[PDB]
RNA sequence: UUCGUUGACUGUGUUUACCACGGGGAAUUAGAACAGAAUAUCAAAAAAAA
RNA sequence: UGUGUGAGAAGGAGCUAUACAGAUACAGGCGAAGGAGAAGCGGGA
């Protein structure tokens, strides 16, 4: 073996071309900024009005109504979660002394990382199925119920996500590319 | 095999392993497999509010500023376009009551209940669960678990006669799980104690189990009033 | 009134319930807005929809800047039913919306 | 105070005002409706409930309304809560908690700098709840 | 050979010493403004590896104030009292407000060092 | 199991000339042993010469 | 503290006197505490004080 | 799984004011100490890398994604999070008004709010992620259903669906599922903390035992080997008495003399507080 | 909260920690009073067909 | 009721006269929460 090697995380510049190009473009940048600032209306003068007094009152009323109804709806549930939560602790405290350690663990429990030199109850690694996904399991039904604007926003969200994570697959398939020696890292 | 059922319930046939006791009560484990609905539904107010907000925004010109340079990106997944341009086995099936939360129940001989299994001294509860699932339910059956802690427990004492054996009673610790969509149904092995299985709703649940059994887990199930 | 989850769901609040649900704003300090030249007094109440045109924007979620209203920190949003009887009967005229 | 508690706790036919999470202590916020008219004595009902709560194995810390209203400010209440808690949770030197000494800021003749509860001061970052008396 | 003469060599030496420590014993009448215990804000390196006692400061008790240099001063007309802390293994100074009167031998018990 | 522990290293630091403290208690060692009766200074060269003589006399 | 404490009233105020073991002894401490309790009994310092206003409703906190 | 020498990077520089050099400002003491005050480090003196496409660029993309998903979903998740932690027990329904027949979203929340007099503006302010930690926490845990799905959905194209249409029974589902995944063990940290610690489950004092059937008496006998009562007690509870002898030596003796009768330091530190599961009292 | 502010104000008095003196100045109280101008926080809201 | 105290051209690697009109004073308020995993941005209110 080499007997002396230490790698550190590294992101090659060639793999991030999409992100870089998107960011450096002024036309796109401006648009991005615009999207962040939805109204983009002047707010630095007394002679400014977003809405007339008559328009705001209906908004207020609707908001109030919405909230009023939703609270009422939700309280019923809240009581149930409460009730349910009551029982879990009871059962946990009732377990034997030797089984207590396993009753205070998370779903994603895993052993600590071991940096071995170069050449129980935990059985399987945590892996959330895709099937169980809300979006996964209800996308087809919701998709058809989406509106024009909704669809538009969906498209834009997709685009932005893609932009943010271009090399997701690349990383997955060839993780070793995203690694460089410590001496090379600390001398860039 | 009735011997396994008798060894499970009663203590007359001794098992082939050492049992784990707790204050004279043997530790047990259970499982409850539930399924999510298949059809999406929305409240009434939600729609109203949404519609109103959309309309108002549109009217007042207060909506998001979506540029043409972002929304028109050439990507493989592209399905978007302008509308103007567009003009150019009655209780064992998994497809029962799509808009309901179905619960799994087994039948021990002539009694409807949840699966049960004893805990081996030195073994973990997850191991017990695993074994339970792989022996009573099906060989290739492996539902997704929600956690390691239980949610409910109960106590069951033996009559005055069987108490002379040495075991005072039982200790059950109920557990919850979910059914992975797209998976097959159960497959009872030849050497399993379960005689039958069925999927039932919250509403119909009380009609199978006794109140005693009902109450022990009524505070852990989902609310569908 | 409601007595079940379905009734809760299909609940129809009355005009009295909506009036109780009406939002109000309360002042803290006796300050004068440097922008609008609007005086403020302590213990007074006003409608959120007419207290300040600019503040409403932020409150509703149409402004990322919190500094839009100099006297914004001096605001206390509450419900009409939360207000005391005394206060209600005093500023009843200024809270109407006819 | 960095103390975990539950408000409006249900323990059967009895409703507790505040219930602690870490320790067995229930704080009762007595109001004017819990006492007779022009008097300083509790009612039969509340006495009974107190009795029951005691029997249950839970300590009860009373808080009268006239004592709370006098302590107008938060500085006078922060140290009083501590003191009260201590007096209840103490295991050593058991005696009648009736004729005990009391000295709070802004009520009693004392120096302004004479504090008890330092602003954001906790040894070993241990919560007050967990602190052992 | 050679030798570097230190700047603190004779006659150039520190004449004023850091008189750090307690200044009032138990059962000692004091009035506001008097310094009970003197301390210094300067801390040396490796404090946990020394034998000396002056490297450790005392905590305030009752009717005491902390000055700019971490000095403990009284706040009322009374007697000085000392107390030990088990939770911390550190002494604490306490002042009991008392009026000017003859100190009897039967009241000495009131000023005893107790553990808390 | 048996091991060949490494000997300490000399300290290149100037120290006082203070006195030699007494012993805590008698040291018990199996087999033959040689001990002193009075306190005194011993040099590394002296100890090394004693070790060499002992090894030569006893053998390999 | 490993001490025998005895409670008593003084100047319309509660107070206590300790008796450490390390001073007297294992056996002596208890004897001294009981002897002091007898002196307080004779002096009448064990009686609890009281405060009255004479008007119904008016009290002292 | 991937395997490579991850190594460890050097610590970051904290910095300090250009004042005070003879003394030691690094004493390892509790904050706000009345005797050992801690030196303040102004924020402006902390070295920071220049803003670039890496530091600032991606923050813009994350903020645009958050704007598209909507701040109301973040506020609802926050509310839920805050509420779930103070209503672990059955509670009497609470009304926001003295009279009428209205309801509230949450009793514990209502109480808390009414008590603390939390600013209405400050609730809205936070949702915009003014700071960098709010953006990093949205990137790591941004999904609506994060209590359920962990960070699984942190790279999902179709994630806005959750934030748009996840109300009702579905919402309840999330709450139900999260409680069974939350942590319940002990915490081990060093740095200062200003917050109410999470609930910790207590441990029992009644361990289990193994038994096996025996036909010679038709009875279940314990598998443990018979021993003296003294031994049994010793093994179970511990040494009997206020004190005992030290532990024996495992390792072989030392070939040369070693002054093992000397303590580590002339002055040992004070004892540390006890931290761990509590004993369960008999009901 | 991305919150306020300039008190880092202006006068009367000869009592006090330490003490060769000097510099009350390795740096102590509300001298708890008196005569002006500023900033910050309020308090209260119980009783739900027995 | 039990503490203060570094003299000798003795030892050591003591040593820097500096900062701030404020995200360095600053009322009120907030403030860091195991391990595994994602990201490769030295970020607590």
């Amino acid at each position: 073996p080499k007997h002396l090697t230490r790698y550190l995380p590294f992101v090659p510049t060639s793999l991030v071309h999409e992100t870089t190009s998107f960011l450096h473009d002024a036309t796109k940048l401006r648009a991005l900024l615009a999207l962040i600032f939805s109204p983009c209306k002047p707010e630095a003068s007394v002679a400014d009005e977003l809405a007339s007094p008559a328009a705001r009152l209906e908004f207020q009323q609707e908001k109030e109504r919405y909230h009023a109804i939703r609270d009422q709806h939700t309280d019923c549930y809240r009581r149930h979660e409460s009730a349910a939560a009551a029982s879990m602790w009871r059962a946990i405290e009732a377990l034997p002394s030797d089984l207590y350690e396993e009753a205070v663990q998370s779903v994603t429990f895993a052993p600590p990382y071991e940096n071995e030199p170069p050449p129980g109850f935990y059985h399987e690694r945590f892996a959330f199925p895709r099937a169980l996904m809300f979006h996964e399991m209800y996308g087809e039904q919701i998709f058809q119920s989406l509106s024009q604007l909704e669809r538009r926003k969906l498209q834009v969200f997709m685009n932005l996500m893609h932009v943010r994570y271009p090399h997701a697959e690349l990383k997955r398939d060839k993780p070793a590319l995203f690694w460089l020696p410590e001496r090379q890292v600390l001398s860039r | 095999g009735t011997s396994r059922r008798l060894s499970l319930f009663f203590s007359d046939p001794p098992p082939a392993y050492a049992l784990s006791l707790h204050a004279g009560y043997k530790i047990q484990a259970a499982l409850c497999v539930d399924r999510l609905p298949l059809v999406y539904r929305e409240p009434r107010y939600e729609k109203r509010w949404r519609e109103f907000k959309e309309q108002w925004e549109a009217q007042t010109k207060n909506g998001l500023t979506l540029a043409d340079e972002i929304t028109f990106m050439k990507f493989p997944f592209h399905f978007f376009e302008t509308e103007e341009a567009q003009k150019k086995k009655g209780l064992r099936s998994l497809e029962r009551e799509p808009e309901r939360t179905l619960y799994l129940i087994v039948r021990y001989g002539d009694s409807w209940q949840f699966p049960l299994e004893d805990r081996i001294h030195g073994q973990s509860m997850r191991s017990t669960l695993k074994r339970l699932c792989s022996e009573q339910l099906g060989s290739s059956y492996a539902p997704f678990l929600l956690g390691y802690s239980p949610f409910s427990y109960a106590k069951r004492t033996y009559p005055k006669k069987t108490k002379e054996a040495g075991i005072l009673g039982r200790k059950i610790f109920y557990y919850r799980a979910h059914h992975i969509p797209g998976s097959e149904n159960l497959k009872l092995p030849e050497g399993s104690p379960v005689s039958d299985f069925a999927w039932v709703t919250l509403q119909e649940l009380p009609a199978y189990i006794s109140p005693r059994k009902l109450a022990a887990v009524s505070a852990g199930l989902l609310l569908e009033e | 009134t409601v007595k079940s989850l379905a009734a809760a769901e299909q609940w129809e609040p009355s005009p009295l319930t909506l009036k109780q649900h009406q939002q109000v704003v309360v002042w803290k300090k006796d300050r004068t807005c440097i922008l609008c030249k609007k005086e403020v007094q302590g213990g007074n109440v006003e409608k959120v929809e007419t207290a300040c045109e600019k503040a409403w924007r932020f409150l509703s979620g149409y402004s990322r800047s919190a500094h839009v209203c100099p006297i914004l920190p001096q605001m206390r949003i509450l419900r009409y039913g939360e207000l005391p009887l005394r206060d209600r009967a005093k500023f009843d005229a200024k809270l109407r919306r006819e | 105070l960095r103390i975990a508690h539950f408000c409006y706790a249900i323990r059967g036919p009895l409703v507790f005002d505040v219930l602690e999470r870490d320790r067995p202590i229930v704080w009762q916020c007595n109001t004017a409706d819990r006492f007779y008219v022009n008097s300083a004595e509790k009612t039969t009902a509340v006495k009974l409930q107190e009795r029951i709560t005691q029997a249950m194995g839970l300590k009860v810390g009373n808080c009268e309304y006239w004592q709370w209203m006098k302590m107008k400010r938060k500085r006078t209440r922060l140290e009083y809560i501590r003191m009260q808690r201590y007096y209840i949770l103490k295991d050593r030197r058991q005696h009648d908690p009736d004729f005990e000494g009391w000295t709070l800021p802004l009520v009693h003749h004392m120096h302004r700098r004479n504090r008890l509860h330092y602003d954001y001061y906790f040894p070993n970052y241990t919560p007050l709840s967990r602190v052992e008396y | 050979a050679s030798y570097r003469r230190p700047s603190r060599a004779s006659p150039t030496g520190q004449a004023r010493k850091p008189h750090v420590g307690v200044r009032r014993l138990a059962a000692e009448y004091v009035w506001p403004g008097v310094v009970l215990v003197k301390q210094r804000k300067v801390i040396a390196f490796n404090v946990e590896t020394k034998r000396r006692n002056r490297h450790f400061k005392l905590y305030p008790g009752e009717n005491v104030k902390v000055s700019k240099v971490t000095n403990l001063v009284a706040l009322c007309h009374g007697r000085v009292k000392f107390t030990h802390d088990v939770s911390r293994d550190v002494l604490v100074v306490n002042v009991l407000p008392e009026r000017r009167e003859e100190l009897l031998r039967e009241d000495l018990w009131r000023y005893r060092t107790e553990h808390v | 199991p048996p091991f060949r522990f490494k000997a300490p290293q000399e300290v290149r630091i100037k120290v006082p000339i203070g006195r030699i403290p007494p012993a805590v208690g008698p040291e018990i060692r199996l087999g033959k042993s040689i001990v002193a009766v009075a306190p005194h200074r011993v040099t590394a060269e002296q100890l090394e010469d004693a070790r060499r003589v002992l090894r030569r006399v006893l053998g390999r | 503290n490993e001490a025998w404490e005895v409670y008593f009233y003084e100047n319309l105020k509660k107070s206590a006197k300790p008796f450490p073991v390390k001073k007297f002894g294992i056996a002596r401490a208890k004897r001294e505490a009981l002897l002091f309790l007898e002196q307080m009994k004779l002096e009448g310092k064990l009686e609890k004080p009281t405060f009255s206003s004479g008007v119904d409703g008016v009290t002292f906190d | 799984p991937f395997k490579i020498f991850k190594a460890s990077p050097p610590p970051a520089p904290t910095g300090r004011k250009p004042t005070g050099y003879r003394g030691n400002h690094w004493h390892k003491k509790v904050l706000y100490d009345p005797v050992y005050p801690t030196t303040k480090v102004p924020a402006a003196l902390v070295p920071r890398y220049p803003i670039d496409w890496r530091n600032g660029g991606r923050a813009l993309l994350i903020a645009a994604l958050s704007k598209l998903e909507g701040a109301s979903a973040l506020q609802r998740r926050i509310f839920l999070r805050e509420n779930s932690r103070e209503s672990q027990v059955p509670q009497t329904p609470l009304s926001p008004f003295q009279t009428g027949s209205s309801a509230s979203g949450g009793g514990a929340y209502l109480v808390s709010s009414l008590g603390r007099k939390r600013s209405y503006v400050g609730r809205i302010a936070v949702s915009l992620m003014p700071r960098h930690r709010q953006i990093a926490d949205y990137q790591r845990v941004g999904g609506f259903c994060s209590p359920r799905c962990f960070s699984e959905c942190s790279k999902e194209l179709r994630r806005c669906l959750c934030a748009w249409r996840c109300t009702g029974f579905h919402e309840h589902v999330v709450q139900m599922d999260g409680m069974l995944g939350e942590y319940k063990g002990e915490v081990k940290t060093e740095k200062p903390l200003f917050s109410v610690l999470r609930r910790q489950a207590r441990r029992n004092a009644d361990p289990s035992e193994g038994v096996a059937f025996c036909a010679e008496s038709a009875k279940f006998k314990s598998v443990r080997r018979a021993q003296h009562p003294a031994f049994e007690a010793f093994d179970r509870q511990g040494p009997d008495g206020p004190s005992q002898k030290p532990a024996p030596r495992k390792e072989p003796p030392l070939p040369f003399y070693s002054a093992s009768h000397v303590p580590n330091v002339p002055r040992p530190p004070p004892p540390q507080p006890y931290t761990g599961p509590l004993k369960v009292r008999e009901g």
